[PDB]
């Protein structure tokens, strides 16, 4: 899944990723969306951030001290 | 007076889609208004946790009972 997700995120096609990928219903672990959220914030992709938050991502867990200082 | 049975355990992971979210928020509001029961699986992961959080905030906002 990661290759397709990263590709769609890079090209900023919300609909394709939301429908074809995130509708799979397979387990979505925290670290996955942690990495994709970190790469989404830098590239200024707000819609993907909203999609990740909706699909489930503990933002407080994600925002570590290291992440904030690096950002 | 009123009972609602929401099927649980179908999906281990639940997507908080606005279409799928506002419906259950309104359902919980209706149950509170009419003092209905809601029956769910009670698992921590999935829709059960969302329903529990909604009930908790509504109680913060007693009259609604979830089993």
């Amino acid at each position: 899944w990661n290759g397709q997700l990263k590709l769609l995120l890079e090209w900023n096609q919300l609909d394709l990723a939301s429908d074809e990928i995130f509708t799979n219903d397979r387990r979505w672990e925290s670290a996955d969306l942690q990495e994709v959220m970190f790469t989404a914030l830098i590239k200024d992709r707000p819609k993907f951030v909203r999609l990740f938050l909706e699909n489930g991502l503990n933002l407080q867990k994600f925002l570590t001290n290291e992440v904030l200082t690096e950002l | 007076p009123n009972l609602v049975i929401s099927v649980t355990g179908g999906a281990k992971n639940f997507a908080l889609k606005p279409r799928m979210r506002k419906i259950f928020s309104r359902l919980i509001y209706i149950a509170q208004s009419k003092g209905a029961w809601i029956l769910t699986g009670g698992t921590h992961y999935g829709l059960m946790k969302y329903i529990g959080e909604v009930v908790r905030d509504n109680t913060i906002s007693e009259n609604i009972v979830a089993i």
